[PDB]
């Protein structure tokens, strides 16, 4: 539990910060890494835009994620977590390929 | 005592409050031939800080245009703004003023500013002390005898201050 | 005469420079002050505006008027007389209340 | 009287300056504060966006207000008073609980 | 009372300044932590955007919040209780997940 | 020992906690002909850093306008913000 998810926002975690096998060989010192790869923790469920009936958000929670690191993602610790809170359409990516 | 070159000696005695500044503006002369402002029962604006906003100061300024009686500015600071203002409402006699500049600089001045307040049954109308400066009504300013300015001196005569007042202001100088 | 009034524009005298007895007492010396009153000199019509027919202009030609002064509002000497050229909706009143 | 009201503008009185018993108690020095609470004097009538019929304004004329202090809201002082010129929308609330 | 709650726009207090027990545990110093979690003592009632009937605004007043922080967000001090109004849009979350 | 322009020496014993340090403001003073300020049964704010927001200490002073028994404030940089507020 936070409050609500909002209207056309997502929440994710990040995948990871630092997958520390660089190459699957070198362990890597401070590459500072933090992926952009994320993991679906909850959506946004519709967008009301041009006054119509609420438009499905794009696809669903509980799959993992690709995000554009944005001033839109938002940091946030919700609980002992900490998840970005965005807009759907801030994300570049899931698995496409 | 000071250097006269006239080589008899003379004494002059200054009559009452005299501080040494002069008229900001030649065009404020009323009296060209003395060469000095002279202005009969003027009001006596005691004022705080630099002011160069007529801007803010009007609806005071308005007052006493109504009033008739002339007006002197003490006063730190003076622009154009006030000065060619000034001369367009004194030289075409809309409103009869003249201005200068407050004597020598510091909390000095400031103390005073209140022994002229005092004297002249006015007050020291300031935003540092409390007013909002175009606040000031027509009794929360100074009134006197007469007043003379030249580009060196400025004379003031006799004022509407209440005696005990001023007494009790020269003691509590003695002190 | 100009050349046409623009569509969706008006045309307007400044009402005056410097009332010049401020509070209706004081001779003022230097204002500097420009009247954001106007009179209106000419209408630009229509607004052609979400491709409908011409909505029409919000009032009429012949009316004083209350302007913003901005980057819209263009300064014109048409004639010999000083005329300012913006949008209609540059003007912020005629006359309310 | 200006000269008419502006289509979706709003005219108001700024509700006070410096209500001078803070906390209904201290008499404030320089606090310097312009209330963001004001009083409705006019209303424009009409919105005439998305070439629809003017949509009425969102309220009435004669109601005190909370507006948000902005380049939108213009000072202009109609007659004596000091009056304030924005668009119904630069306002952020009457009395909302 | 204030006034009026603005079109589109909510009313929130802001939900603490410093949950003090940092992790539980330890007695926070100057964390200077504003909590971005709110909770809606107000709301707008509807959207009138599109030019049509009045959308229905996302949620309702009485649940907590979490809000961005933003220039839209405005302290307005409403009677003796700071309050925040800005547009139910400007919130990231309630509660989701 | 001092510097005395008197021809006849003199002691003069302070009683108590005395700092050498003066009113902010001279309109502070309540006694003119004493030319100082007399707060009889003050309260005392002994005060951190430097303190021009009366904007902020406020509800301290409210507290304090109601009890009604005059205050020192102590503290290391003031403005008139402060200054002007109290006159």
């Amino acid at each position: 539990m936070n409050i609500r998810p909002l209207h056309d926002r997502v929440i994710v975690k990040r995948k990871e910060v630092e997958t520390k096998s660089a190459g699957g060989i070198v362990l890597t010192g401070s590459a500072a890494a933090k992926s952009t790869r994320g993991e679906v923790l909850a959506v946004g469920n519709g967008r009301i835009l041009e006054n119509g009936e609420v438009k499905p958000l794009d696809v669903k929670v509980g799959d993992i994620v690709i995000f554009n690191d944005g001033y839109g993602v938002k940091s946030e610790k919700i609980d002992n977590e900490e998840v970005l809170i965005m807009s759907e359409s801030d994300i570049l990516a899931i698995v496409e390929a | 005592v000071e250097d006269g070159t006239g080589l008899q000696d003379e004494l002059d005695v200054v009559e009452g409050m005299q501080f040494d500044r002069g008229y900001l503006s030649p065009y404020f002369i009323n009296k060209p031939e003395t060469g000095a402002v002279e202005l009969e029962s003027p009001f006596i604006l005691l004022a705080d800080k630099k002011i160069s906003n007529i801007r803010e100061m009007l609806p005071v300024l308005e007052a006493v245009a109504k009033a008739g009686k002339p007006l002197l500015i003490i006063a730190e600071d003076v622009e154009g703004e006030a000065l060619a203002t000034l001369v367009v409402n004194t030289m075409r006699g809309i409103v009869k003023v003249a201005a200068v500049k407050a004597p020598g600089f510091g909390d000095r001045r400031k103390a005073m500013l209140q022994d002229i307040a005092t004297l002249t049954g006015g007050t020291v109308i300031s935003e540092e002390i409390g007013m909002e400066l175009e606040k000031a009504t027509l009794e929360d300013l100074g009134q006197a005898k007469r007043v003379v300015i030249n580009k060196d001196t400025t004379t003031i005569i006799d004022g509407v201050g209440e005696e005990a007042a001023i007494q009790g202001r020269v003691a509590q100088i003695r002190q």
